[PDB]
RNA sequence: AGGGCGAAGCCAGAGGAAACUCUGGUGGAGGUCCGUAGCGGUCCUGACGUGCAAAUCGGUCGUCCUGGGUAUAGGGG
RNA sequence: CGUUGCCCUCGGCCGAUCGAAAGGGAGUCGGGUUCAGAUCCCCGAAUCCGGGGCGGAGAUGGCGCCGCGAGGCGUCCAGUGCGGUAACGCGACCGAUCCCGGAGAAGCCGGCGGGAGCCCCGGGGAGAGUUUCUUUUCUUUUGAAGGGCAGGGCGCCCUGGAAUGGGUUCGCCCCGAGAGAGGGGCCCGUGCCUUGGAAAGCGUCGCGGUCCGGCGGCGUCCGGUGAGCUCUCGCUGGCCCUUGAAAAUCCGGGGGAGAGGGUGUAAAUCUCGCGCCGGGCCGUACCCAUAUCCGCAGCAGGUCUCCAAGGUGAACAGCCUCUGGCAUGUUGGAACAAUGUAGGUAAGGGAAGUCGGCAAGCCGGAUCCGUAACUUCGGGAUAAGGAUUGGCUCUAAGGGCUGAGCAGCCGACUUAGAACUGGUGCGGACCAGGGGAAUCCGACUGUUUAAUUAAAACA
RNA sequence: AUGUGCUUGGCUGAGGAGCCAAUGGG
């Protein structure tokens, strides 16, 4: 009934090349077009509901707003940012 | 191929004559024993792990997947 | 599709299609300076 | 290919004293029509005319057949 | 059963033989592999034809000594299967010469329906593109054979009996020689499930690089729609003074000569399930056509076929694109004179040109109106003539599943009527009939001098 | 002047910008 995704970035937060902390998604998911408490976002990774494909375009939206040598790939409901 | 609905069939064609392999295929949901004959291959299906160890152990003396 | 006694001939007629040897022209009475030679395109089998 | 016209048969409705007529639909005929592919070859008396070619090319046109096997041989077919 | 002559016995003519790499003709598919071969090699799973095992089938049954034993003996008699009212069914279920039949084995066209491949629509993943906007745009997401079950078909069976005739198709059709209704049977099942079979394939992300069908993770998921295109399977029509092969080969039936054994089996298996052995010979590369063939050539010619996506649009039209392919067709550079070949435009006039409106320019699609003379009554006819056509925002109508009429969920495209709106532009490219009034000839459709005559000639 | 508008079909995800249709058409 809950449905959720990890959308690590633990490689070019490390290295310094962008911070984790623009990132956390929240003034750009839509739901339902334009949604209340109805998905939530946890940062810490991040982190719940939905197509995960819509968190790939997003990311990668957000690598071409930062000119972001990165690459978004992990396992089920995990997406991971990793370098050529 | 043939499909065997029952173990002692399956026990029956293992101890042919022109049997000569028997291939066991442990799959998510279940388990097939193969037994290679002169004309077709046999295939009996078993969704219970214990029938088919037990199955496993009462097998003629004379390889898994 | 072929015949055997068809591709029998063709084998031959692809035998007889090399040069001559080298040697020959060494030999006491030789008058040979090369090879009726044929070609697929320029000259076609009596078929 | 795709389209047009739309025969016979069939259904219903309307008019009429009757006989019967009319209207709509359905149907899908034709050595039918426009027109692809195919087949052909009208005109430009166009191109070319020591050509691409010992007869081909382009527009414009007519209509909408073809492989293999087999038979007929020269005053013969 | 390899043995000779004879009868008790039968055995007719389509008389040998040849004639199809498109006709007939049993039986092989999936994956992998090469520099070049693969339905042929390898891996795996099958199958057809031909030639002395095992199991099952033939099938354990019916006076009377003991026995209420279902015990075996004693004797005699049966048994070349059984089920269903039926259509027919079940693993098999004797049988010759002979006879009957079936399949092989049938044209063209129309309409409709089912199944599939492709295309299309809405989501879920994996990778990729773009990045003011776009939960976005692109790519990608189970063989043969066997066994079940769908859905397709049936002039197949049983009950029963019909008018107030009913059932029914797009059309038709059907019925007391039996309808409707109900219950069954058979055939096809290329569709789904399953064995095959995920172990292989593919996608993506990684790890061992010497080799490597190398080792691994994850995934290979849900629906919807159709006058759509292609293939196929059916059903039902139309046309013919046209009636649309033969044979090999294979099968069923009728009949009954015969064989089998005596009470435990024997003969025999439309030949039932397994098991055993074999399938020789020849072809197989590649081109298949703006350079692999023929035309003297790498010749703008000719030369038989199969598959074929998106958009527009009626459309296998034309135009643009994707998969796939290519390098502009025996060269390149500079310049842009005349003459030329192939296209475009031209004020005013409008055939005055010319043998002749030659060619080329007017018309052109759809929708709504309208349509003469004449006629063989079919036509002429898109006659002629007129109006409209864009974009955008609406209205109305046109279906399927849920409990003379009310509420939800699903669904593909049209048609008509409006408002607004453009420097009157709108079949904007492409595609795409100029028309009328007459004479002559030939009725028409068809054919004809390959390479000067397509005609009024021929038929 | 292929100069600048307009416009059909298609194509570059859309737009802005454009290209193709042997000079797309005007």
């Amino acid at each position: 009934q809950v449905l959720k995704f990890t959308l690590d970035c633990t490689h070019p937060v490390e290295d310094g090349i962008m911070d984790a902390a623009n990132f956390e998604l929240q003034e750009r998911i839509k739901v339902n077009g334009k949604g209340g408490g109805v998905v939530t976002i946890e940062r810490s990774k991040i982190t719940t509901s939905f197509s995960k494909r819509y968190l790939k375009y997003l990311t990668k939206k957000y690598l071409k707003k930062n000119n972001l040598w990165l690459r978004v790939v992990n396992s089920k409901e995990s997406y991971e940012l990793r370098y050529f | 191929p043939r499909k065997i609905e029952e173990i002692k069939d399956f026990l029956l064609t293992a101890r042919r004559k022109d049997a000569k392999s028997v291939k066991i295929k442990k799959n998510k949901d279940n388990v097939k024993f193969k037994v290679r004959c002169s004309r077709y291959l046999y295939t009996l299906v078993i969704t219970d792990k214990e029938k088919a160890e037990k199955l496993k152990q009462s097998l003629p003396p004379g390889k898994e997947l | 599709h072929k015949t055997f006694r068809i591709k029998r001939f063709l084998a031959k007629k692809q035998k007889q299609n090399r040069p001559i040897p080298q040697w020959i022209r060494m030999k006491t009475g030789n008058k040979i300076r090369y090879n009726k030679r044929r070609h697929w395109r320029r000259t076609k089998l009596g078929l």
